[PDB]
């Protein structure tokens, strides 16, 4: 404890010198930049100094300012000698305080002579005593490296935020104190309360690095790992506790890209535990993985092939059988779990398509793992007895029409079939290769397009696009019936296969352009034009149809406008 | 953005990071030899308990006994211990300081012999105190799982076994034959299996990510520095085959035959053909890497450094094989004759010739061609 | 439900009405002669605002029931005590509570 | 592969050279060590194991063949195709149904047939002396303790009254001495031993405990305690088994309880097997016969298994406090 | 059999196309069979 | 008092009065969140009052003012006659 207090003193004074010296550096850099702008008609060397002092990364320029560690490179730094002497003197003082340099004259000498004399006097037979005395020896001999280990957890904050960090640390302490307790109802409620307080804290987004250093993401990961660990037997215990888990973890990934990287370091556990996480209404570990992989190409290219294989095999399993929870609730037995595969397809979409550019490296692996197991595609697209997209979707419409199959509702399986196939076609057209790769004529890109065109024909795409879509109908006494919008057909399903149709099987000939224009496109925009009436204007179907049009249909027309000549 | 508009607390955080990196990390300290010498001194026990000729272990001996005890403790796996990791580093530096030396005139016979004696004494200060047994116990405890423990234990084993000293070699052989433990050699076999090779797909992914521009959270950096995903565990695999070479150094036929055949032990693992298997795997990986670079006559700097670290691993594996067969040990020679060593070196000859002409054509690849010829002479 | 047994009389004129802090050195003893509470071991008088509902109802009544410096025995029946569930690990369920109350001061 | 159920004694049909290196094609008997049965060919069940009484030289005779061709063995090589001697039938796999092998039936039926499969060769690996001795005592203890169980069940529900029970007398002395031997055999390593020696002997005791638990001595001891605990007192046990068998009933109860404790001490798997038997030990804590023994069994289960503390109930805790009361 | 091992005779192999990326398959759906490149796999003895 | 009872009562006091508090403080001891206060600015590495060799003479461990943020210890007075109280976590 005494030596830990010494380490605390060293860290605190390092922060103190940080404040004192960075005030000087900030003022001097501002004055140098002002004088260099006051220098009119800056030369090439002056422009290099200007782009070093200004319009440069703050980290890079502060390293360039502190880079006078060695006398050979001291000439490169632009800081004054009097200013840099302060840093040199405090470094010397820090070495003196760390002991770098008869009776002991310091805690370090006292502990060293104590432990050496003790182990010289007798063979200590208590392993805990041996470990403690040699740990004391290690820290006393190199407390400088102990400072190296301690500084990652050193984080200076503004004096005005101290009350919010008080609340943050108190809630984090509650979370840590509940670790040693077996999770019960009261502990779960306290954990949810503390997690919500951390969410509502302004520091949680103001200083993401503070939470990264505190490792509270690791702490809530420990809580979540314990929770799933017990949940893996039979049903998951305290689903709301896992809801608060990613609620924090999902958001933590969105808070920062480095936070997203740290959460992506534990991507492997999330993928193997997505099997038990699936079926839970709330944010699941698969969603943590999605949040850890969304819109970050740096770690998207770092995504691994067996990591893709896990989600592919789970998608295959959901395709192979039916949802046990749905069977328990009493939904008609089908041998086909669409809601299970929907979320894995969602994760695959996020794994492939990022920042408006599909990753070839991951798209090829995803389609390879998809094609080695045709069981992923469900009863449709099957090697034999797979019918087609048209038969599957139209039969699903008939399934949702009657209560014999639709009724056992929170989740309607008639909508589930359509949603799974929409997500599957979305993932396929979303793994589809790039236009510039096709123009370069890359063999693998042509083969991937060939496989997709072999799996899904143009007829199935156009026929479902032209499939009738029930509109909100105004019955008696102004009683309109807006479509269920979660149990029935939605143009969001059509949008994914429109994306397919424009990514592969893209518009090349005018006749086929018109073919698809009068089949399922022109009726769609005419239906939206009729839906523009004020009674149906705020209709949920109207909003969904407008989004579908303006995101899938209309850009196709904009990019195929040159083909419209001579119509 | 310039530092004048930065908030003071953020500037202090960045100054902490910059100080951490560029001042105190760059500053180096030397305490290992002093601390190990203080632990090795027994103090005044020779005067305090003269009646008993055999006395209690000195502090260093108690330290190694504690580590050996934690190694032998029944476990399902090995856990992380900063204590053992730091002490392994300290003792390794202390006993290999003489090997490290802590245009030039050549060393006289007396000078080099005195340096060898200093190395032998530094290594004796650890292997008379059970470090040779401790490193074997740690390697057995790792159970083939890579990590900081097996890394530090392998570095410590190299630091004890530098120069191939017969005392440490004989002590390790005695412990292995006395315990008849298959765990050590099973762990070693699993370690060569977990050692990786050139990953060309990872090279393509790394190249695309490097060409991609990105932004990190604090400030803005064009490309955040990260370890190369290709030829990972390069230090670990070079260290593992260096440790095996030090085990069979000095033409000790007892270790040279014990690696091939475990006569006393129930299960026999042929570490020689495991080394051949990893050599063939690395041969295939280098062949694939060259074949990808065959069309591009100009090799990128990333490809050059990746080739260099790959051929450094191959150089260490080849030196390990020489050591396995450097003495006229008929068993190892016969096993290498009957293994796939010839197929692997056929592939090596193919890659060598094509690198030779292709790197000779380009004048900027002369250093890579030089290190290539060094690998070929191995 | 609650009876006050005078052990030592005080002044008998100023009684704590609604709106002030009551400062008391009680000695809570069980139904069974087994003491479960006292304040002089903590060397701290129990200061509580009257009528703010932060003592057991029986103790609250017994405190208004007496005057300054007037030692008394507050017999708190389980009905005016914890009662059905008791105090976990302190008072067993459905027990009579018997109090050596001592109103030492008021503010 | 580490269980006693995979232990086969290889003994030749000829007694004079019953201790020499087995010859190729030599007619030799193959016996199961744990069950005491013999590998035999019956026309109704194919390749099975039968009793020694039904074992004949025409059924249990098996010879090791160098190859499947029609017209000395060593560990580590010489993969031998086991073949019957009376017939030309070869020890060969029977492919199970795809549904079962998908559920996880990795075991395949052993049949005798001229399949000629390349994997019909076998690898011979000698087990350790520890496992050999353990399997032999498992066989002997199982036989003796099932004899005790059937003896106790013979007079169950039959008050003997005038005269002792008509059935054979219980092997009381053999059971008592076998229990004492088993307690000495599972006696934990001494703390005075060195660290490495203590942990090596702890590992040896660990695997011996796991072996007996897996072959089912734990359940057989449970059966013996269940059979003995029907009788409340020694006199009540005398009313059914006889006074000449009643004096040692208390001693057998104590010995069974401490054998249970010695089997479960320091064995996480053996205590987790007692998760369903936590109520079994809680309801028997009140037993006057080896109250310390049953309390010790409960103590070992609780200290080793963390699972059982999650199924500890209020009635269980009330029983444990009733032990104090 | 591992990746990069020599192809002994009588060994069961799987022959995947390079362009189509489809293992050779024996359909056996009809009374008479067919050989065709499919994403499923079928074993081939590779007999010289 | 007998020694086993001495140790038992000492550890009983620590367990019922100090255990959760010391565990929470220990869990905070890992991290060093230093506020940017004038007290922090005044915190010197070597004794600011002393100078030269007197300054180089190390101060005692812990006497100096520590400003790194630690959540304050919270306790609830032991009362078992109060009105009977989803509930907030009980304090030590």
């Amino acid at each position: 404890y005494f030596c830990d207090q010494e380490l605390q003193h060293r860290v605190e004074s390092l922060a103190a010198f940080a404040e004192r010296y960075v005030d000087k550096l900030q003022a001097n850099q501002r004055s140098r930049y002002a004088l260099l702008m006051r220098a009119f008609t800056m030369s090439a060397a002056e422009t290099a100094r200007r782009t070093r002092e200004f319009r440069s990364p703050p980290q890079e320029q502060i390293n360039m300012l502190l880079h006078f560690k060695d006398e050979a490179d001291e000439e490169d730094c632009p800081l004054p000698e009097d200013i840099r002497q302060d840093l040199q003197d405090f470094h010397q003082d820090l070495l003196a305080h760390c002991g770098i340099q008869k009776k002991p004259q310091s805690l370090q000498e006292l502990v060293s002579h104590m432990v050496v004399r003790w182990a010289q006097e007798d063979y200590v037979q208590s392993p805990e005593l041996v470990r403690a005395m040699f740990s004391l020896l290690h820290r006393q001999y190199d407390g400088l490296g102990e400072l190296l280990r301690a500084l990652p957890r050193a984080y200076t904050i503004s004096p005005s935020s101290v009350e919010d960090t008080m609340s943050l640390l108190e809630c984090l302490g509650q979370i840590r104190s509940l670790l040693i307790v077996q999770m019960g109802p009261q502990e779960e409620n306290l954990m949810i309360q503390s997690i919500g307080n951390i969410m509502n804290n302004k520091v949680f987004y103001q200083h993401p690095n503070l939470m990264r250093a505190l490792g509270m993401h690791e702490t809530v990961m420990e809580v979540m790992v314990n929770v799933l660990g017990g949940g893996e037997t039979k049903e998951i215990r305290f689903p709301k506790m896992v809801t608060s888990c990613c609620r924090f973890l999902c958001y933590f990934c969105r808070i920062s890209r480095q936070n997203q990287r740290s959460m992506f370091d534990h991507l492997s556990y999330l993928l193997e535990n997505s099997g038990i996480g699936l079926g839970m209404q709330g944010s699941t570990p698969l969603d943590v993985a999605a949040a850890s992989v969304i819109d970050n190409n740096e770690l998207a290219l770092a995504l691994q092939e067996q990591d893709l294989e896990k989600v592919v095999s789970y998608l295959a399993g959901c395709g192979l059988q039916s949802c046990p929870m749905l069977l328990a609730k009493g939904y008609p037995d089908i041998g086909w779990n669409p809601c299970g595969g929907e979320r894995y397809l969602d994760f695959l979409r996020f794994a492939v398509f990022v920042n408006g550019e599909s990753v070839e490296e991951n798209a090829n692996v995803v389609v390879r793992l998809l094609i080695r197991k045709p069981e992923c595609f469900g009863p449709a697209l099957r090697g034999e007895g797979g019918s087609g997209l048209l038969a599957a979707i139209e039969e699903a419409i008939r399934i949702s029409e009657d209560p014999a199959r639709d009724g056992p509702n929170r989740v309607h399986l008639g909508h589930a079939i359509m949603s799974f196939y929409a997500a599957l076609i979305d993932l396929l057209g979303r793994c589809a290769p790039e236009m510039h790769l096709i123009q370069a004529g890359k063999g693998e890109a042509l083969r991937i397009r060939a496989i997709l065109r072999s799996l899904v024909p143009l007829d199935d795409l156009v026929g479902i696009i032209s499939l009738p879509l029930q509109i909100p109908t105004l019955g008696k006494d102004g009683a309109l019936v807006q479509p269920k919008m979660s149990a029935s057909f939605v143009p969001d399903h059509k949008a994914s296969m429109v994306l397919f149709l424009d990514r592969v099987y893209g518009i090349e000939n005018q006749d086929f352009l018109l073919h698809v224009l009068d089949v399922g496109f022109l009726p769609d925009m005419r239906a939206a034009a009729s839906l523009d009436t004020a009674t149906f204007s705020t209709t949920e179907m109207a909003l969904a149809l407008n989004r579908y049009l303006c995101l899938a249909v209309l850009p196709l027309i904009t990019k195929c406008a040159p083909l419209f000549a001579g119509t | 953005t310039p530092l004048y508009n930065l908030p003071t607390h953020r500037a202090c955080n960045m100054f902490l990071e910059s100080y951490k990196a560029a001042w105190i990390l760059t500053e180096d300290h030397s305490f290992e030899d002093r601390m190990i010498d203080d632990l090795s001194k027994a103090g005044e026990q020779e005067e305090e308990e003269e009646e008993v000729e055999e006395k209690k272990p000195d502090p260093l001996h108690q330290l190694v006994l504690h580590f050996s005890r934690t190694a032998l403790t029944e476990k399902s796996k090995l856990d992380e211990d900063y204590l053992y990791m730091a002490y392994a580093d300290i003792m390794a530096k202390s006993c290999h300081l003489e090997e490290g030396g802590e245009e030039e005139v050549e060393v006289s016979f007396e000078e080099k012999e005195m340096e060898k004696q200093r190395l032998l004494y530094q290594q004796s200060r650890l292997h008379t105190r059970g470090a040779a047994e401790m490193v074997l116990q740690m390697i057995s405890a790792c159970k083939g799982e890579t990590g900081a423990m097996v890394s530090s234990t392998l570095k410590l084993g190299i630091s004890i076994l530098n120069g191939g000293n017969a005392e440490v070699q004989q002590k390790m052989l005695d412990y292995l034959k006395d315990k008849k433990e298959v765990g050590f050699f099973q762990s070693i076999q699993a370690l060569m299996q977990t050692c990786s090779v050139l990953d060309l797909n990872a090279f393509e992914r790394q190249n695309k990510a490097e060409g991609l521009g990105m932004v990190n959270e604090d400030g803005t950096v064009i490309n955040r520095q990260n370890g190369e995903k290709v030829m990972a565990d390069d230090e670990f695999t070079q260290d593992l085959f260096r440790f095996l070479q030090l085990l069979c150094e000095g033409h000790n036929n007892d270790f040279q035959n014990y690696l091939r055949t475990q006569t006393g032990n129930t299960t026999t693992i042929n570490i020689i053909i495991c080394t051949v298997d990893y050599l063939l795997r690395l041969q295939e990986s280098i062949s694939d890497f060259y074949w990808y670079y065959s069309g591009k006559d100009v090799i990128e700097e990333q490809g050059k450094r990746n080739f260099s670290k790959a051929m450094s691993v191959a150089k260490q594996v080849f030196n390990s094989l020489t050591e396995y067969i450097q003495g006229p040990c008929t068993g190892n020679q016969q096993s290498l004759a009957h293994s796939r060593l010839w197929d692997a070196v056929v592939g090596f000859l193919h890659v060598f010739a094509h690198m030779m002409m292709k790197l000779a054509q380009d004048s900027s690849q002369i250093e890579l061609l030089k290190e290539l010829l060094d690998l070929q002479k191995d | 439900g609650v009876e006050i047994e005078t052990i030592s009389p005080g002044d008998g004129r100023t009684f704590p009405k609604k709106g002030q802090t009551c400062v008391v050195h009680y000695t809570g003893m069980l139904q069974n002669g087994k003491k479960f509470d006292s304040s002089r071991d903590r060397n701290k008088p129990f200061k509580f605002r009257i009528g703010k509902q932060e003592v057991i109802k029986g103790f609250e009544e017994g405190a208004a029931q007496m005057s300054l410096g007037q030692r008394a025995k507050l017999t708190c029946t389980p009905d005016v005590a914890y009662g059905a569930t008791g105090h976990p690990g302190v008072i067993p369920p459905n027990a009579t509570l018997i109090f050596d109350v001592e109103l030492l001061n008021l503010e | 592969c580490t269980h006693a159920r995979s232990l086969w004694r290889l003994e030749p049909l000829r007694i004079s050279w019953s201790g020499s290196h087995l010859r190729w094609g030599q007619p030799l008997r193959i016996r199961h060590v744990t069950t005491g049965r013999y590998l035999a060919l019956t026309e109704d069940q194919g390749l099975v194991v039968v009793d020694a009484c039904k074992a004949h030289t025409k059924a249990t005779s098996f010879c090791f063949r160098v190859s499947k061709e029609k017209l000395e063995i060593k560990y580590g090589e010489s993969l031998c195709f086991v073949q019957h001697v009376a017939s030309g039938l070869w020890l060969t796999y029977a492919a199970p149904d795809p549904k079962a092998l998908r559920l996880g039936v990795l075991k395949k039926k052993a049949i005798l047939h001229q399949e000629g499969h390349m994997d019909d060769a076998l690898f011979l690996t000698r087990c350790q002396q520890e496992e050999s001795q353990a399997a032999r005592m498992i066989h002997s203890t199982a036989g003796l303790y099932n004899q005790f169980i059937k003896g106790l069940d013979s007079f169950s529900g039959k008050p003997r009254g005038s005269g002792p029970p008509a059935g054979p007398a219980l092997p009381i002395e053999a059971v008592i001495l076998s229990l004492q031997d088993l307690i000495g055999y599972f006696e934990p390593p001494s703390e005075e031993l060195q660290h490495e020696e203590k942990q090596s002997k702890l590992r040896s005791l660990r695997n011996r405990q796991s072996l007996f638990q897996e072959e089912g001595m734990l359940s057989l001891v449970l059966n013996c305690i269940d059979r003995l605990n029907v009788y409340t007192t020694a006199a009540h046990f005398a009313e059914y088994a006889g006074e000449e068998a009643a004096e040692s009933w208390k001693e057998i109860v104590n010995l069974l309880y401490e054998l249970l404790a010695s089997l479960i001490r320091g064995n996480r798997a053996n205590c987790a097997l007692f998760s369903t038997n936590l109520d079994w030990v809680v309801s028997k804590l009140d037993r006057l016969e080896a109250s310390s023994g049953i309390l010790e069994v409960l103590y070992c289960v609780l200290i080793e298994s963390p699972e059982v503390l999650n199924i500890i109930q209020e009635n269980h805790i009330k029983s444990i406090i009733s032990l104090l009361d | 059999r591992s990746e990069g091992e020599k192809v002994r005779v009588g060994d069961d192999l799987i022959l995947v196309s390079v362009s189509s990326e489809r293992y050779l398959h024996l359909s056996t759906a009809s009374g008479e069979l067919q050989v065709d490149a499919s994403f499923m796999q079928t074993l081939w003895n590779m007999n010289p | 008092l007998p020694g086993p009872l001495r140790a038992g009562y000492y550890d009983l006091l620590i367990s019922i009065h100090l255990e959760s508090a010391c565990r929470s403080r220990r869990s905070m001891l890992s991290e060093y969140i230093v506020p940017l206060t004038p007290e922090t600015r005044a915190i010197t590495l070597f004794p600011p009052g002393r100078k030269g060799g007197n300054a180089r003479r190390h101060g005692l461990p812990g006497v100096g003012v520590t400003t790194s943020l630690r959540p304050p210890h919270h306790f609830s007075p032991p009362c078992f006659v109060a009105a009977l109280p989803e509930a907030p976590a009980r304090l030590s």
